[PDB]
């Protein structure tokens, strides 16, 4: 499977696709969530009556915050990639003054806002959705891609009830060590603090802060501040609470591992160390996969183009220049 | 609890990329 996968990957990362779609095809409903060069909006494929979710960037705002080759990245490889727990993109443009990126909707929302109304999730809940993120890793690792930023606020709920990763911003495809300092601060590994070099375990010491956080409701390491964050990174101590089963105590100790010589996905048997613990042991990893085994929630279905699910932002009018601004930088979008 | 204390933190919300 994973031979065949890099096939159809190498052919579109080498030839990449470029301008299928244009704005006035798209009637602009509502917006979705806010990033810092722009925003997610729910809009509607006038002539189909399709929805989606358009990510729009400014240009200029890019070149600012010298991020022009992180921005490149994220849209050279999501047009690449192909698998059921990764948001498909449909069509990708740029005009005079923005890149667009057209995506397909997902209404359940993000797993963030479920898991904080809730408070915590079941271990077999927190199991289900842990199973997907093992598998979406194994793809992505198989294509030498490291994704840098898991949290549940990249974590949509599809109308099945299964997971969908979303925001490739951080997303690089390297072949050996990287050293930018990205991501979010709960979920950074000690070595991208530390400035070293680091490789695709920062991922699977991700997972370990993500596991916590799903079945404690709160993330292992906590603070007020971003550099109190990271002292208790670095220190290594982690403490469990006594709901926490023997099985995913020992889980955890093995993939929040400081010592990159130890840590669980980063051994000679690599994801297998993680697929055979004994926390997995009733996961049909074949049967996930395939989208057969029961969800343990299904999002509340008001309709098609229902926002419910999402929070409410203030909106702003498109602008698009009668001028061509960066027009040399982003010449590959 | 450690719960109470993460509820009385002021990052509880939505958290942006460093
Ligand atoms: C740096 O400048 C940026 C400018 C604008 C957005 C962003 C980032 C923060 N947001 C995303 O990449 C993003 C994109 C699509 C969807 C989505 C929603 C619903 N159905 C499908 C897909 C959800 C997202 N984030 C969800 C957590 N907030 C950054």
């Amino acid at each position: 499977f994973l031979a065949k996968a890099k096939e159809d990957f190498l052919k579109k990362w080498e030839n990449p696709a470029q301008n299928t779609a244009h704005l006035d095809q798209f009637e602009r409903i509502k917006t979705l969530g806010t990033g810092s060069f722009g925003r997610v909006m729910l809009v509607k494929h006038m002539e189909t009556g399709n929805h989606y979710a358009m990510k729009i960037l400014d240009k200029q705002k890019v070149v600012k915050l010298k991020q022009i080759e992180h921005t490149l990245n994220e849209k050279r490889i999501l047009q690449a990639v192909n698998f059921p727990f990764l948001v498909k993109l449909e069509f990708s443009f740029k005009d005079n003054s923005n890149l667009y990126m057209v995506m397909e909707y997902v209404p359940g929302g993000e797993m963030f806002s479920h898991l904080r109304r809730i408070g915590r999730f079941s271990e077999p809940h927190a199991r289900f959705y842990a199973a997907q993120i093992v598998l979406t890793f194994e793809y992505l690792h198989s294509l030498d891609l490291i994704y840098r930023d898991l949290k549940p606020e990249n974590l949509l709920i599809d109308q099945q009830g299964y997971i969908q990763v979303t925001d490739f911003g951080f997303a690089k495809r390297v072949k050996g060590r990287t050293w930018t300092l990205c991501g979010t601060p709960e979920y950074l590994a000690p070595e991208i603090i530390l400035s070293k070099g680091y490789n695709k375990a920062v991922d699977w010491w991700a997972l370990g802060v993500l596991i916590y956080e799903m079945a404690a409701g709160y993330p292992p390491f906590f603070a007020d501040q971003p550099i109190q964050i990271y002292e208790k990174i670095v220190s290594g101590k982690v403490r469990f609470p006594s709901h926490f089963s023997s099985d995913l105590k020992d889980l955890l100790r093995n993939l929040l591992q400081v010592d990159l010589t130890k840590r669980f996905g980063n051994l000679k048997n690599g994801v297998n160390d993680i697929k055979n613990h004994k926390w997995f042991a009733t996961t049909d990893w074949i049967a996930i996969y395939q989208r057969k085994v029961e969800a343990p929630f299904i999002p509340k279905f008001k309709g098609p183009g229902d926002t419910s699910n999402f929070d409410d932002y203030e909106e702003e009018e498109i602008r698009v220049s009668i001028n061509e601004k960066c027009g040399k930088e982003f010449s590959e979008f | 609890t450690t719960y109470a204390d993460f509820i009385a933190s002021g990052r509880t919300g939505r958290r942006n990329a460093i």
